[PDB]
């Protein structure tokens, strides 16, 4: 499933070769087939929410291909996972509405600080997949200040609800030198230039000290900042090494090198993607099945699902997807292999 | 008054050769429903219901010993087994199988001689009714020892109502059916078209009439002064409408059930004739002193 995923997401992603809809529709029900006649669709979704994270970047997509596709998925699979994908692309056209809002409210009552321009694409967290809680990287003045404001506008409106700004993921570029390169960074970078800025010979622990930057994923892009940049050049550091620990100072320098007025580091996302449990599942599996085969209690279709939370005194064990699956595959004989014409008799309190 | 074999001890006789008769002519071959009468003995009962509180909520179970006069099996004693249950399901792996034949071949010279007649099985809870592989437990058990019936026992609804929840069954053979109704699934199973009950009755000896009359009485405002012929009102509303339809499917026959149909009134009336009897005779102890 992850190899299907894989190629649906390669072949949605150039429509150029292609770009009639009748190939790709008759890829799309070969692929709708072969997963017919496969199960398990938890892990084939998991991967459409790993694929479409790293959807979030440019959209580089056909989007009512996908509108249709899921539309005919959904017409033979139900609901639930079908109705959150119909909220990831509700999600995604309500916020560039919200967009176009903000930018016509900004357009009738006029804000300096408004002159950077803002793209807010906030979302859900309901549906949207988490990746953890996310650290506070600090925000330059103007932005912060813009931010500020977007707030301000948001809290207005629809109330019930905050905005916590995250910095995993984003897009920004920045005017830099002699003619003036337009460089591409992404969130981090932009909060080490404008530190960089105000003040030159700035060593690495002094970076390191009123940034919060993170500490897993920050060696994803230590290391794409530098040891191994194209021939664009755009920043390098004098102490020349494959690992830096604790002292290495850099230094900014104009490296004006190539004439081209949009270099852009996109490049590191083409490299950043590569590269006790055991008790909790055992627990797990074990509550499980002492539930499905203790309780025997009488119920229709869903008294059971009840009493089975209630025998547990601590929540979020019961998970009651896990009784879904096990009385969906406990029909395989004789016990709870019930009419599902009428689900009345289920072997009762027996 | 107790050298003599009354009407009351004379079923306390185990006659070898009208049991292997019996058992040689095999009456029940042809008709299915040839058996509907289960006596049973006082002490099979209190062993039964001791086994079963015993055990508490997990399931116990035995063997009972008797015999079968024409259409009635008559048991006589219950039996305990060593095996190792849960609340629902039980296996009897091997332990049962050792202490079943060695118990029969010690009871051999004791004086026992009856045989196997039947099990019963204690349900915790859950309604007196033949499981769905009870059900097959008893085909293959009458499909070769045809004397034999399923007895059934709820603990936990004897214990809290206090009436005995006992239920005596027997199979059809497979290929007899005379969709399924909503009103005789919930006190019955899925196959209640596969088995009936038999109607169940208890016995006793005159020596245990004695020692029961003489045990303990107390019982002045609790037996003697009781509420009688009122607590069981809604016994007696059942009674006599269910009397309407079984007059009425005799009278049906007519156009036998009707010799049924008198006695189980005659049985009613009886029953609260006693009840104005207590009546009046605790008005003529009680009410009518001191003028």
């Amino acid at each position: 499933p992850e190899y299907l995923s894989l190629f649906i997401d390669d072949k949605l992603k150039k429509g150029v070769k292609g770009l009639t809809e009748q190939e790709v529709e008759t890829i799309l029900d070969k692929a709708m087939v072969l997963f017919r006649f496969m199960q398990e669709k938890d892990v084939f979704e998991r991967y459409y929410k790993q694929h479409l994270a790293r959807l979030l970047t440019n959209k580089s997509v056909s989007d009512d291909s996908e509108k249709n596709m899921i539309s005919k998925l959904k017409t033979e699979c139900g609901c639930q996972f079908t109705s959150k994908l119909e909220g990831m692309f509700r999600d995604m056209s309500i916020s560039n509405t919200t967009m176009d809002e903000f930018r016509q409210h900004l357009q009738a009552t006029g804000v300096s600080l408004g002159g950077v321009d803002l793209t807010v694409r906030v979302l859900t967290t309901g549906y949207w997949p988490t990746q953890s809680a996310t650290p506070k990287c600090n925000i330059p003045p103007a932005p912060r200040h813009a931010f500020e404001i977007f707030r301000r506008f948001y809290l207005a409106k629809h109330s019930g609800r905050q905005l916590t700004l995250q910095h995993h993921m984003g897009s920004a570029d920045l005017n830099a030198t002699t003619r003036k390169h337009i460089l591409q960074v992404s969130t981090f970078q932009m909060t080490i230039l404008m530190l960089f800025n105000n003040r030159e010979k700035y060593t690495f622990e002094e970076i390191q000290q009123e940034t919060d930057i993170p500490e897993r994923e920050l060696v994803r892009a230590l290391q794409s900042l530098a040891c191994g940049k194209p021939t664009q050049r755009v920043l390098t550091k004098e102490p020349k090494s494959k690992e830096i620990e604790n002292g290495h100072i850099f230094t900014v320098n104009d490296q004006f090198t190539s004439k081209l007025h949009r270099v852009k580091i996109q490049t590191v996302a083409a490299k950043q993607g590569e590269s006790k449990v055991d008790d909790d599942r055992k627990h797990e599996i074990e509550a499980a099945i002492v539930r499905i085969m203790k309780s025997r209690k009488k119920m229709q279709h869903n008294v059971l699902v009840a009493e089975v939370t209630q025998q547990l005194k601590a929540r979020f064990l019961p998970s009651p997807v896990v009784i879904k699956k096990r009385i969906e595959g406990l029909i395989e004989r004789e016990y709870l292999a019930r009419t599902p014409e009428d689900r009345k008799v289920y072997t009762y309190v027996a | 008054n107790m050298q003599e074999a009354q009407s009351i001890d004379e079923i306390y006789k185990y006659d070898k050769k009208q049991q292997q008769e019996i058992l040689a002519a095999k009456p029940w071959t042809k008709d299915h429903h040839y058996f509907k009468y289960c006596k049973i003995s006082a002490l099979a009962l209190l062993k039964m219901v001791m086994h079963a509180r015993s055990g508490g909520n997990l399931a116990v179970m035995g063997l009972m010993l008797g015999k079968v006069d024409g259409e009635t099996m008559i048991i006589m004693d219950s039996f305990a087994l060593p095996v190792e249950g849960t609340e629902t399901r039980v296996n009897a792996q091997a332990a049962a199988y050792e202490y079943m034949a060695a118990y029969i071949e010690n009871a051999k010279q004791v004086g026992r001689l009856e045989n196997a007649i039947g099990w019963y099985h204690s349900h915790p809870g859950y309604g007196c009714w033949l499981s769905g592989i009870n059900v097959s437990t008893q085909m293959l058990n009458q499909q070769f020892q045809e004397p034999f019936v399923a007895v059934v026992i709820d603990p936990t609804r004897t214990i809290s109502a206090g009436k005995v929840n006992l239920g005596a069954f027997r199979t059809y053979p497979k290929g007899y059916k005379p969709t399924i109704p909503l009103n005789k699934i919930e006190d019955f199973g899925v196959h209640c078209k596969q088995y009936y009950a038999l109607e169940v009755s208890y016995f006793k000896s005159s020596l245990d009439r004695k020692l029961l009359e003489l045990l303990w009485n107390k019982y002045w405002v609790n037996t003697l002064s009781s509420s009688s012929l009122l607590t069981n009102a809604d016994y007696t509303t059942g009674q006599v409408f269910d009397l309407s339809e079984k007059l009425e499917q005799s009278e049906a026959q007519l156009g036998d059930k009707l010799a049924k149909a008198t006695r189980d009134s005659c049985k009613t009336t009886i029953e609260a004739i006693h009840g104005l009897m207590s009546q009046v005779i605790k008005d003529k102890l009680f009410n009518q002193i001191n003028i």
